[PDB]
């Protein structure tokens, strides 16, 4: 299983991908994982229990959500597997990501609801099923919300934070986890999701395909923390409440921890590291 | 401490908070998924990655994300 940079795949490739994405929503699978996401999203905060976000599991436990999602298509068609979408690189609306064979482009003014592509509304194959806002189709405002990407300058401090997380392990931390997440200092992740607008700024963000693109990136940077950090790993490491530990199972699995989620090899490789 | 209530037509809907987790915010009557983050910033479900300082910020930030569209109820 190769992840490899949405930028490099063949003309085939993104064929396969959109059309396994568009059965997992014809079959009534995906919008059982922006379901998902959401539950974690409200649920998860920063004076309680939180697992998916805003504390050291956000990592481990997107990793795993994103297995599943791949593993879901790829039992619709066992040769695609999750790309990646290094924003720092692919910075415009002009990117290839968004060319209509692929995700399809920007959002409209008035009402932000993206016209081309295999997802855009028009084409009958992608409701907005699980949703607050109450509009039902895919929406977008690409550099609408925040003007830029991060950069690879920026993304390049956050690699170089040596500690994993830090106490209180939420949203007020120092350390790697929350900068990439982005609740403090330059911000990457959270930056992301508000650039691209629509979906992807709401809790029910994995509306939008790009949504597993993006945190497949962000997936690549916690592989490529580690391999500069190999002295540093996973915290804490037992007896916190209300924030996993490391041998601790996660939810909604139930069945693994951050421990069997660290090493991304057991799973897949990317195409570099 | 939680933050004062508010009540006011921000672009032709209703917005109102109140303290209660721990604070409510509804939009035209339907209720709004709020949350405070550690450092005393706000998000709502529909702009959960970009905090903004007060839970009136984030009805506001509602109102303009929806451009217009009913709230569902969460
Ligand atoms: O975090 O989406
Ligand atoms: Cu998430
Ligand atoms: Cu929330
Ligand atoms: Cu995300
Ligand atoms: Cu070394």
């Amino acid at each position: 299983t190769v992840r490899k940079n949405q930028a490099t795949l063949t003309a085939d490739e993104k064929r396969r991908f959109v059309a396994a994405v568009l059965e997992l929503k014809r079959s009534g699978r995906y919008d059982e994982f922006v379901r998902t996401h959401n539950e974690f999203i409200m649920s998860d905060t920063d004076s309680g229990e939180r697992t998916g976000h805003r504390s050291p599991s956000f990592l481990p436990w997107h990793r795993r959500f994103l297995l599943d999602f791949e593993q879901a298509l790829q039992s619709v068609d066992s040769s695609v597997t999750l790309p990646y979408w290094d924003w720092s690189a692919d910075r415009t609306v002009r990117a290839s990501l968004w060319a209509p064979d692929f995700l399809g482009g920007t959002g409209r003014s008035t009402d932000g609801r993206v016209m081309d592509g295999p997802f855009a509304a028009s084409t009958g194959n992608w409701p907005i099923n699980v949703r607050v806002d109450s509009r039902t189709y895919l929406r977008r405002s690409l550099g609408g919300s925040v003007a830029e990407l991060p950069t690879r300058a920026e993304v390049e401090s956050v690699l170089a934070i040596s500690a994993y997380d830090l106490p209180p392990y939420n949203s007020a931390s120092e350390g790697f986890r929350n900068h990439l997440e982005g609740w403090r200092g330059v911000n990457l992740h959270n930056r992301v999701h508000v650039w691209v607008g629509g979906q992807m700024a709401t809790g029910v963000s994995p509306n939008d395909p790009v949504f597993w693109l993006h945190h497949a990136y962000v997936d690549k940077l916690w592989a490529e923390w580690q391999r500069r950090h190999p002295d540093s790993a996973y915290v804490p490491t037992g007896g916190t409440p209300d924030v996993v530990d490391l041998n601790e199972t996660m939810k909604p699995w139930n069945t693994v921890r951050p421990a069997d989620l660290l090493d991304h090899t057991a799973y897949y490789t990317f195409d570099a590291l | 401490a939680a933050p004062e209530s508010f009540d006011e037509v921000y672009k032709g809907r209703r917005i109102q908070g109140r303290p209660a987790g721990g604070y409510e915010v509804f939009v035209d009557g339907v209720q709004l998924h709020v949350m405070r983050n550690a450092d005393g910033s706000w998000i709502s479900v529909v702009s959960h990655y970009d905090p903004v300082p007060t839970p009136r910020a984030a009805a506001r930030a509602a109102v303009d994300e929806l451009q217009g569209a009913p709230l569902l109820p969460f």
